[PDB]
C-alpha cells in the first residue's frame, strides 16, 4: 500500500547510510522547495506515486490514477484514514521517485504518464526526464527518479 | 467552497468572502413659537384662583 515495513519479520540494521532511500515509503520529493503548491483531494483507488486526473460526476470531484491529455498532477503522499491525496499540480515542477511501467527505463530517457499513471518511455504531452534507471522493489513495482518540469 | 481537510502537508485552502451594504437615514429639524406672559408681569395677573389672563 504505502508502508510495507509494518509487517517486518526482523529488526533492520541502521549502521549503513548508503543505498537506504529507494523505498516505497519515501513519500514526498528528493528536493523540495518551501514554495511548492500542494493540493489535497479525495481519491478512489490507489494513486500513490502516480499521475492523477480529475473525475467529475452528487459529490465533489475526486482524483484517480491517470495520464495523457487528462493529466492534472502527481500524487506524492496519502492519508489513509481520511482517504486524501496530496497532489503537486502540473504547473509546478517536481523531482522524485515515481512508479514506472516496466524495468526498461534508463537514464536520460523522455517519459510519459500512461492511463494507469505509470511512467513509460516514449510527440509527447509533458516534459519528464529520467535521472536514474528503473529499480525493482516488488515483483511488479518499479520506481524511477524523474524530473517533471511542465508540458511540451 | 467546501471545507479543506487538513492531513499531512497542504498549502491550498478554501476561502471565506465578505460583503457590505449601506443605508442612508435623513433627519429634519422643526420648530414652534408660542406667546406667554413676561416673568416680571405675572404679579399683575396673579389671582387667588389662577395665574393668567
Amino acid at each position: 500500500m504505502k508502508n510495507p515495513q509494518h509487517d517486518a519479520s526482523l529488526l533492520s540494521n541502521s549502521n549503513e547510510f548508503r543505498d537506504k532511500n529507494v523505498e516505497f515509503f519515501a513519500s514526498g520529493g528528493t528536493r523540495t522547495s518551501k514554495f511548492d503548491k500542494l493540493e489535497n483531494h479525495p481519491f478512489l483507488g490507489y494513486p500513490y506515486k502516480r499521475g492523477v486526473k480529475r473525475v467529475i460526476q452528487h459529490y465533489e470531484p475526486h482524483v484517480e490514477a491517470g495520464g495523457g491529455e487528462d493529466l492534472y498532477g502527481i500524487c506524492i503522499d496519502i492519508d489513509e484514514f481520511s482517504k486524501t491525496a496530496t497532489i503537486v499540480p502540473i504547473t509546478n515542477n517536481f523531482e522524485g521517485y515515481l512508479v514506472a511501467k516496466d524495468s526498461t527505463v534508463k537514464v536520460k530517457d523522455k517519459l510519459i504518464f500512461n492511463k494507469d499513471g505509470a511512467l513509460e518511455k516514449v510527440k509527447a504531452t509533458i516534459n519528464a526526464t529520467a535521472l536514474t534507471d528503473a529499480k525493482q522493489i516488488s515483483n511488479e513495482v518499479y520506481l524511477v527518479k524523474v524530473a517533471v518540469f511542465g508540458n511540451k | 467552497a467546501n471545507p479543506t481537510t487538513i492531513a499531512n502537508e497542504v498549502n491550498t485552502i478554501s476561502t471565506i468572502g465578505f460583503s457590505s451594504e449601506v443605508v442612508r437615514l435623513n433627519y429634519l429639524k422643526l420648530q414652534y413659537k408660542f406667546r406667554h406672559l413676561k416673568q416680571t408681569s405675572e404679579k399683575f395677573y396673579t389671582s387667588d384662583s389662577y395665574i393668567g389672563d
